[PDB]
């Protein structure tokens, strides 16, 4: 198929995995993490500053190729 | 043998700031074979640029309990290793360790587990 039904179905998905410009527009944020965006989403993909509110919670971490090799 | 870089501090007993200036010396870490209880040669001398410290090149020992970590002691720059022999020869080092990069600041560099491992089992065991 081409279609399914889409603002429907929910499941989970992991950040920074290979999200399809097909699936960028149902990316919906979760309140149980502080991890909202500041505004209104881009409805795309990109690099999105999303606020942290505890530091009280360690939260799982990807370092950047900077931060490994310092 | 084991070479890496290591830098000065700005070296002071009024209330010990010992901020890191970096200069580009290096430590050369020596393995030995005395005790087991911590006893490691840590030569520092400035290969380079001695501009920080009037310091000239030594071989200093290490004795428990009188050679002691701290993670912070500036304030805003941690990984402050700290020799006290009475100010005979007690010195103040931060290493520059290319393992974990230069970073100076609070907790640690951002490579964190490379310097935890290293700075415990040297005060506490030997080769």
């Amino acid at each position: 198929f081409y279609k399914n039904k889409y603002s429907s179905k929910p499941y989970k998905v992991d950040n920074m995995t290979r999200i399809l410009p097909q699936q960028s527009r149902y990316i919906s944020f979760i309140k149980d993490d502080r991890f909202v965006p500041v505004r209104k989403f881009k409805g795309n993909n990109g690099v999105v500053v999303l606020r942290d509110r505890e530091p009280k919670e360690p939260v799982a971490l990807i370092e950047t190729v900077r931060q490994m090799k310092d | 043998v084991i070479k890496f870089r290591a830098g000065v501090c700005e070296y002071n007993e009024d209330s010990r700031l010992c901020t890191p200036i970096p200069v580009q010396g290096e430590i050369e870490i020596k393995p030995n074979e005395e005790e087991e209880l911590g006893f490691w040669d840590f030569e520092w001398r400035p290969t380079e640029k001695p501009v920080g410290r009037e310091l000239d090149p030594i071989s200093l020992i290490l004795i428990p309990g009188e050679t002691m970590w701290v993670p912070i002691k500036s304030s805003k720059s941690g990984r402050i290793f700290a020799l006290v022999f009475s100010s005979n020869e007690r010195y103040f080092f931060w290493l520059q360790e290319k393992n974990s990069g230069n970073l100076p600041l609070n907790e640690l560099s951002a490579k964190d587990k490379e310097i935890y491992n290293k700075m415990i089992g040297v005060l506490n065991n030997s080769s």
